[PDB]
């Protein structure tokens, strides 16, 4: 039994352009086992209708998935990704920062 | 060039809800083109690329059986392993298998490989010569002899050596466009000051394909500063990738720094300055 | 194509 904690990166498809439509991404990787919970958040609320890719893993056998949804950056709206996994005491939330 | 045809299989046992989950995703270097998901609304092998749509029933049916049969053996396998480890049937476990073949820049077989892992760890690896196995555990040894007495490396080698290379060829062809097309990195630096006397410089590479890329921050000649924070290359979500390197600089000194960006889709390296 | 047969462990 080996466990690896997820690495998270919240980040949009195209550079953040207030009012300009985009795509919000939560990229989770390097985790084991493969059971993971990922939610996209909009001002604390969980965004419905999010999407993700096909489970896959990398050379060190760790898994990775991309969760995403279409969205529109705003200077006020607060976005985040919330992740859960056995290796985590409690869900981890990482905020989108258009600078990353 | 240089190419690889590779598959990744995963089986995860599901205590309460019977039959384990079996996923299978195939790749022609960096581009997923098929997948089988016994969970999916269609437990069949489906194309994940569009250049694959031009494929006839025979293929899909055949590959659907293959994945189904693997799912089956993998279910047997997960049982056996639960045994070798004297494990309760009430917990979940993962059997993973990765296998692939590679071509020489010269277009023929280069190397082939194969490996299994259980609960996240190496378990049985097919050796370089492709005629032997290396257990990694002692349970794995039983799997190892079982394997040799059965002659599995033999089969695996054939596949790995012909079949695999032969089809990679055919896939490269049917993916002429997509596959052989490189997309260079849109690039740029950004300034985000930390203290009264220093800021962060962030070199950005966006929209590139394939994913191999190299970002380096060097100041006026010599290389690599005290701190280059470099995020794991990531997927944009459109086929392309993104990546960035950051370094902390004393205000004023911002052009003592230059970022170099390397990428196959670039006739030549690119330098950026804030 | 995936490999025709898998190892029985």
């Amino acid at each position: 039994m080996i466990q690896r904690t997820p690495k998270i990166q919240v980040y949009s498809r195209h550079p953040a352009e207030n009012g300009k439509s985009n795509f919000l991404n939560c990229y989770v990787s390097g985790f084991h086992p493969s059971d993971i919970e990922v939610d996209l958040l909009k001002n604390g609320e969980r965004i419905e209708k999010v999407e993700h890719s096909d489970l896959s893993f990398s050379k060190d056998w760790s898994f990775y998935l991309l969760y995403y949804t279409e969205f529109t950056p705003t200077e006020k709206d607060e976005y985040a990704c919330r992740v859960n996994h056995v290796t985590l005491s409690q869900p981890k939330i990482v905020k989108w920062d258009r600078d990353m | 060039g240089s190419h690889s045809l590779k598959y990744f299989h995963t089986s995860v046992s599901r205590p309460g809800r019977g039959e384990p989950r079996f996923i299978s995703v195939g790749y022609v270097d960096d581009t997923q083109f098929v997948r089988f998901d016994n969970d999916a609304a269609s437990p069949r092998m489906v194309p994940r690329a569009p250049w694959m749509e031009q494929e006839g029933s025979e293929y899909w049916d055949r590959e659907t059986r293959s994945a189904r049969d693997t799912a089956q053996i993998f279910r047997v396998n997960l049982r056996t392993l639960r045994g070798y480890y004297n494990q309760s049937e009430a917990g979940s476990h993962t059997l993973q298998w990765m296998h692939g073949c590679e071509l020489g820049p010269d277009g023929r077989f280069l190397r082939g490989y194969e490996q299994f892992a259980y609960d996240g760890k190496d378990y049985l690896t097919l050796n370089e010569d492709l005629r032997s196995w290396t257990a990694v555990d002692t349970a794995a040894q039983i799997s190892e002899q079982k394997s040799n007495d059965a002659s599995e490396a033999e089969h695996q080698r054939a596949y790995l050596e012909d079949t695999c290379v032969e089809w990679l060829h055919k896939y490269l062809e049917k993916g002429k466009e997509t596959l052989l097309h490189l997309e260079p990195p849109k690039t740029h630096v950004t300034h985000h000051p930390i203290s009264d006397h220093e800021a962060t410089l962030r070199c950005w590479a966006l929209g590139f394909y394939p994913a191999e890329i190299t970002l380096t921050w060097q100041q006026d000649g010599e290389g690599h500063t005290q701190d280059t924070e470099l995020v794991e290359t990531r997927p944009a979500g459109d086929g392309t990738f993104q990546k960035w390197a950051a370094v902390v600089v004393p205000s004023g000194e911002e052009q003592a720094y230059t970022c170099h960006v390397q990428h196959e889709g670039l006739p030549e390296p690119v330098t950026l300055r804030w | 194509v995936t490999a025709p047969r898998t190892l029985l462990l």
